[PDB]
């Protein structure tokens, strides 16, 4: 199961790859680009930008993404929840980066569905396989609790065979 | 970014994806950014390309929408919505915002009416939908009174509404009618707490007053309605105070005062008298309010200074006598004014008092020095500009006379805050408020009775504990939630100054002292008991109850930190431990004994030094500042096995329970001990048994005595010990009388 | 009656000649010397404030002893552990320290070194949340520990600074005695949320499914992959400045680093020794992996030393450090048990005895051990040593008047004879 879904999962960064650098390349902001460097599965540069722009704590975190530890999950949304409660202000990327720590970044409550309008579907299902909840989840189900929150183009036919692998039973 | 900064990724990304259909499926990423550098014909034509190849995207059509908002094109914004709306069911925000434009644009058509029925079942009767009720009738003043009359009759505690039903009248000129209405709507609770009803309730009085109508129809009602002017200052005082700036709550001071000083004239001994009376006390309270809201901000010399002035304010208000309730009219009438005595006893109360503590009888200097009509002069001066004329400001004529200089006793205080716990519609503000003031006191809250004044008849436990659902709530999980929602806030506070006293701040002027988790929850349960819940919303608001309840409960995932637990357990034992019924003694002890079963295995392994699993996003804030030691397990440990005892002797394991009380020699186990030997004694003691029996009978009673006389030993020689006493030490002492005397 | 004392220790040695393992003879000495420091340390003339101290060093000496001398003789050789290159890196770094007893030594010493660690007691009145008050004035456009960071500090309000300092100092002094469920606690509970993740990196991977040998233990995965990575992110965070100095002292820690000048100023022998075995170990660990490709080479970000001290030249310098600690006779014994070369300072202290007699306990403690140490192995110290020692301390039980226990320690020759 670890080495199918680090492969689908490096697959999945080859195809996004230049969406997500075209985007890179027109960021005017830090945090964003860390954000991006996690779109393309790339912990270790979103850690090091975060060190160089001079955000150490988020780097630290950061670090987190890929080992599923349900601790700093239910952390994460706590910390969200009591942003989205009050919370006079925080930074728009760094409540996304939050939200990917928190294991469900559509199936939310600071939800990153609105990213489908910016975003290659692709991309974001690779968000919900790297973070997401993977040891819990079968790679199929998983899959296919990406797919419950995003309805694909009938005519794609990458999408399709993501379909096919989901629909499993 | 620049103009160059967004043509320029033309070519980063025209160098990546050449061919025509990626070239456009970027037109979406292409217009993220020229939104942002507000070109808006451009933008247009970037996402309108995007849409040309996906044709099928709902955040796409509506992001053009959108745009096209800003651009003002109605016709193509509200299309714009429509296929995004008709792609995706769930974005309900989109649907309002097609009916909130269908009618602003025009109402001929029978599409702005339906997409405003659907609006209506997807907002169930939100401040919105109403508003665009009256939108689309506007494109006939009979018309929009019978809408807003039937709307009322539906949503009586929709503070819009009723101000258009007032401001209706009003543009009719039956100012009558409107203080009509507006006075048997003082009667109700929640307007009756609305910053922006009660503004419009001192203006449609005050018109009335000035009116031809009101001079000419008679002056027999006349004081009837000056009487809900007052009133209603009262409440808006206490609103504005909280929620506006220094400048507009003192304005409203002035108002106040003239007021008062134009009703203290007629005098009389009626209803306006008596309100005069009661609302006489708030002014001064909510001016030393007031006074202390400025001094916060301020220096240390204005602080105390203005401290001083205010602790005056309270005492005043404190020393004003109960009004006359048997004088009014109604049953309603006159229990809403006691409702607001004894707000003011309690508020003025526990202000006297943290004031008070800081120094040494502190309130007698404070009258010996400032009840001197000189202080009346240096009130009038910090409060006021003294441009103004002082001869018809109330301030300046009162006659301080005999201030009492007495500080308020606990037990008095207590009967007041329970009857004014429905002072302020229970809100966990108010209530958090009262918990903390108690925080420092030397005797508690009876939280338990405040609950029963507000959710009556609900019971102690639920029989159907075993599952979650909100039906179930109980005066317990309540009461264990306020516990919680004071421990998080005390905390919270602490952590607060502790980076910049937290006692001493007034209840309007301090912020939300709760989570707004921990505050929905409340008016959640709130609206769902007392059946003031929305038909549409009532699953909504279950399910909101219904999330927390298993924290309440410590069941899984429950957001408990050991210390809270442990601060549960044994509050709600020392709690039971002194009710005399056994109904409540067994809750509360099983409660008690649930909590302590739930923590022992987490301070098992705090025993030992290791790391307790800490919480996903919980409920009541953890801190390490209360984190359990070491030092403090085996007393837990021992307190723990004391409640077990307890339910162990309640529920008939004497033999067990005895066994456990001997084996600690507590103060608390010798009243259990004491107790539980005197009933084994009292039944056994007169009817006609075996002679053999009689003597052990009598042996039990003469080990009652031996027990009773420990603790008072004991208690008398320490201080420590008087605190630990499970009941209260005249209350040992009474028993013992009896006991000797049998 | 304190000058019982002799009592205590000659008790026990009673019990051991006459049951007929010999660890709790150490394990009595111990207590028995706490309770002694606890005698003293009440209630008392603040001449015994001193002598307090030297019987709690006392005792945390024949703590160190037992650990020591239990694992190291207690060795009855178990089973090797076969690892293959898909393991873990958690099973790895098990591995090293089952088969490395040079390097367990060091982590053995580490855990007596954070037993008698001092810890703050739990600050009070915590607030209700995280930078409350610069929240409040307004001007925090983002709630993350690293806003500040992203631009000048002017952001955080003083009040909390001084709170963050306040929390990250007590965080530190927890991590330094081992503290560290209490240290994922106190971040939990007092809305360090993200300082609370931090600390979770602290563990290796394991995953019980691949890693079998410890699927007893776990029942779930854990510890992060990354962990190379991870340690160079936290001791960069570590050298970012405007962080508080506690922090930062935090993150070196962690990362296997020697914390800044304005903390380490403060460590004492056992603090600064304690940092710089807490290097050894890291270093060796990380370089363990290295030597068995489970370092990954896309987390080498950052340059960290690789050559690991000897514990030997740790000492020295710690020594050198802080003379005046390093030469107070107990924890130079301390040092001794430390390095095994004991019998080595036995014979050498013996022969101090041909301004050792000037302090009390040393003549005591260092017969008593000798009496363990051939107790326990045989031969261990010099027939002769034995011999000089006891004649000597049991001429100071006829000083004191105690003859009484005199024949206890008699039976160690036949030179007992001559009594």
């Amino acid at each position: 199961k670890k080495e199918r879904h680090c492969r689908l999962t490096s697959w999945i960064v080859s195809q996004i790859g230049p969406e997500i650098e075209e985007k890179i390349r027109n960021s005017s902001n830090e945090i964003e680009q860390i954000f991006l460097y996690l779109l393309l599965n790339d912990v270790v540069r979103a850690s090091k930008l975060a060190i160089e722009s001079k955000n150490g704590h988020l780097s630290v975190l950061i670090s987190y993404l890929g080992s599923n530890d349900p601790r700093i999950r239910d952390l994460a949304e706590l910390q969200l929840q009591k942003w989205s409660t009050g919370g006079c202000s925080i930074d728009k990327n760094i409540s996304k980066i939050y939200k990917l720590l928190s294991g469900s970044p559509f199936e939310g409550l600071f939800s990153l569905k609105e990213l489908e309008s910016e975003f290659s579907w692709l991309c974001l299902l690779n968000l919900t396989l790297c973070y997401g909840q993977i040891d819990e989840y079968s790679l199929e189900s998983l899959v296919q609790s990406h797919l419950d929150k995003f309805s694909l183009p009938y005519d794609d036919p990458i999408g399709v065979i993501f379909q096919l692998y989901a629909a499993n039973e | 970014r620049s103009k160059a900064d967004v043509e320029r990724y033309i070519a980063s990304v025209q160098g990546s994806t050449p061919s025509p259909r990626q070239k456009s499926m970027k037109g979406f990423y292409f217009a993220k950014l020229y939104y942002e550098a507000k070109e808006y014909d451009l933008a247009k034509k970037y996402i309108c390309t995007y849409i040309n190849v996906q044709e099928r995207d709902p955040k796409a059509h509506r992001f053009l929408g959108l745009l096209y908002e800003l651009e003002e094109n109605t016709d193509k914004a509200v299309e714009c919505y429509r296929r995004s709306v008709e792609l995706n069911p769930t974005q309900k925000d989109l649907v309002l915002k097609i009916a909130e434009l269908l009618c602003k644009n025009d109402v001929t058509d029978g599409r702005a009416k339906y997409w405003l029925e659907r609006a209506a079942k997807l907002f169930p009767g939100s401040p919105a939908i109403y508003k665009l009720k009256e939108q689309l009738l506007d494109c006939g003043w009979n018309k929009l009174f019978d809408l807003i009359q039937s709307e009322l009759y539906v949503r009586p505690d929709d503070v819009h509404v009723n101000i258009r039903l007032v401001e209706v009248y009003r543009s009719t000129k039956r100012l009558k009618d409107a203080v009509a209405h507006c006075h048997e709507a003082e009667r109700n609770i929640a307007l009756r707490s609305s910053l922006e009803w009660n503004s419009c309730v001192v203006q449609t009085l005050k018109e009335y007053l000035e009116s031809l109508q009101c001079l000419e129809s008679d002056k027999s009602d006349w004081r009837a309605t000056n009487t809900d002017l007052l009133l209603a200052y009262a409440n808006l005082m206490l609103l504005t105070l909280s929620t506006r700036d220094v400048q507009e709550s003192r304005e409203l001071l002035q108002s106040f005062d003239s007021a008062l000083q134009s009703v203290k004239s007629l005098g009389g001994n009626d209803e306006l008298s008596a309100t005069f009376l009661e609302m006489k006390g708030h002014f001064y309270m909510h001016a030393g309010s007031l006074l202390l809201k400025m001094g916060q901000h301020s220096s240390n010399v204005q602080w105390r200074a203005l401290s001083e002035l205010a602790a005056l304010c309270y005492l005043i208000a404190f020393q004003v006598p109960r009004p006359k309730i048997k004088l009014i009219k109604g049953e309603a009438g006159q229990n809403l004014l006691e409702m607001m005595a004894c707000d003011r006893l309690s508020q003025s109360g526990h202000m006297l008092l943290n004031l008070s503590r800081g120094k040494q009888d502190f309130l007698k200097e404070i009258v010996e020095t400032f009840a001197n009509k000189s202080g009346q002069s240096a009130l009038y001066d910090a409060l006021f500009s003294s441009q103004s004329p002082k001869d018809t400001s109330f301030l300046g004529s009162d006659d301080i006379g005999n201030i009492d200089v007495r500080e308020p006793e606990l037990e008095d205080l207590t009967r007041y805050d329970v009857g004014a716990i429905r002072a302020h519609n229970g809100s966990l503000q108010h209530l958090t408020w009262l918990g903390l003031q108690w925080n420092s006191l030397p005797a508690l809250p009876g939280i338990r009775k405040w609950l029963k004044q507000l959710f009556h008849h609900l019971p102690h436990e639920t029989s159907r504990l075993e599952t979650n659902a909100p039906e179930s709530i109980c005066i317990l999980d309540l009461e264990v939630f306020l516990l919680g929602v004071v421990y998080t806030s005390h905390l919270q506070l602490k952590e607060k100054c502790n980076s910049h006293q937290p006692l001493c701040l007034p209840l309007p002027v301090c912020k939300q002292l709760c989570t707004e988790r921990q505050k929905s929850w409340w008016d959640a349960v709130c609206t769902l008991i007392h059946r003031k819940a929305v038909p549409g919303n009532v699953a909504k608001l279950r399910l909101l109850v219904q999330h927390e309840i298993n924290t309440l409960r410590a069941q899984e995932k429950h957001g408990l930190q050991p210390a809270l637990l442990v601060h549960w357990a044994e509050c709600l034992q020392k709690t039971g431990s002194g009710l005399n019924s056994f109904y409540d003694q067994r809750e509360y002890m099983g409660r008690s004994v649930h909590y302590w079963k739930k923590v022992l295995p987490l301070l098992k392994i705090i025993k030992k030094k290791n790391s307790i699993p800490e919480p996903i996003d919980p409920l009541f804030k953890h801190f390490h500042s209360v984190d359990i030691q070491a030092s403090e397990i085996v007393e837990y440990e021992e307190d723990a096995h004391i409640t077990f005892a307890i339910l162990d002797a309640v529920n008939g394991n004497i033999e067990d329970a005895v066994t456990a009380f001997e084996s600690i020699k507590s103060v608390v186990s010798y009243w259990n001990l004491a107790l539980i030997f005197h009933r084994k004694a009292e039944d056994i003691e007169n009817d006609a048994l075996s002679p053999e029996e009689q003597e052990e009978c009598k042996n039990y009673l003469r080990k009652t005595r031996d027990y009773l006389i420990k603790i008072i030993d004991d208690s008398d020689s320490n201080l420590s010990v008087v605190k630990k006493l499970p009941v209260p030490l005249e209350s040992v002492k009474e028993m013992l009388n009896s006991v000797m005397q049998e | 009656y304190q000058t019982e004392r002799f009592t205590k220790f000659s008790d026990t040695l009673k019990e051991f000649k006459i049951e007929q393992d010999p660890f709790n003879i150490i394990r009595e000495f111990r207590s028995a010397a706490g309770q002694l420091a606890l005698d003293l340390a009440n209630s008392g003339d603040e001449s015994n404030v001193i002598s307090s101290k030297d019987w709690e060093l006392e005792a945390r000496f024949w703590h160190l002893v037992e650990l020591l001398l239990v694992f190291r003789n207690a060795d009855l050789d178990l089973d090797e552990m076969e690892l293959h290159p898909y393991n873990s890196r958690g099973l790895f770094e098990k591995k090293l320290m089952q088969d490395n007893k040079q390097l367990y030594q060091i982590w053995i010493v580490m855990v007596w070194l954070k037993e008698n660690t001092y810890v703050m007691e739990r600050p009070k009145n915590v607030p209700t949340s995280k930078w409350l008050n610069s929240i409040t004035s307004g001007g925090l456009k983002s709630c993350d520990l690293d806003f500040p960071l992203r631009e000048n500090t002017n952001v955080l309000d003083v009040k909390d600074k001084e709170e963050d300092h306040i929390f990250f100092k007590y965080i530190y002094e927890l991590i330094l005695a081992g503290a560290i469920d209490e240290a994922l606690e106190e971040a939990k509970l007092s809305d360090n949320i993200s300082i609370c993740m931090i600390l979770c990196g602290i563990q290796e991977y394991l995953n019980p499914v691949i890693d079998t040998q410890i699927a007893n233990e776990f029942n779930t995965q854990q510890g992060i992959k990354k962990h190379s990575l991870w340690r160079r992110t936290v001791y960069s965070l570590s050298q970012q400045a405007g962080l508080d100095p506690y922090e930062r002292a935090i993150y070196s820690y962690l990362s296997g680093a020697i914390p800044n000048q304005e903390v380490l100023q403060y460590s004492d022998w056992e603090s600064d020794l304690h940092i710089h075995l807490n290097q050894i170990l890291q270093t060796e660990i990380e370089n363990y992996l290295l030597e068995n490709n489970q370092v990954g080479t896309d987390e080498l970000i950052l340059p960290l030393p690789s050559h690991a001290l000897t514990v030997q030249e740790v000492l020295n310098r710690v020594a050198s450090r802080h003379p005046s600690e390093s030469e107070h006779p107990i924890r130079v014994l301390m040092a001794s048990v430390i390095l095994d070369s004991l019998p080595s300072v036995i014979h050498s202290s013996v022969e101090m005895l041909l301004d050792i007699i000037d302090k009390p306990y040393l003549l005591r403690i260092v017969t008593h051990l000798a009496i363990c140490l051939d107790i326990i192995n045989p031969g261990s110290v010099e027939e002769v040593d034995k011999s000089k020692l006891i004649t000597t301390y049991i001429s100071l039980l006829k000083l004191q008047g105690l003859y009484e226990n005199i024949p206890i320690y008699a039976t160690f020759l036949n030179e007992s004879d001559c009594l």
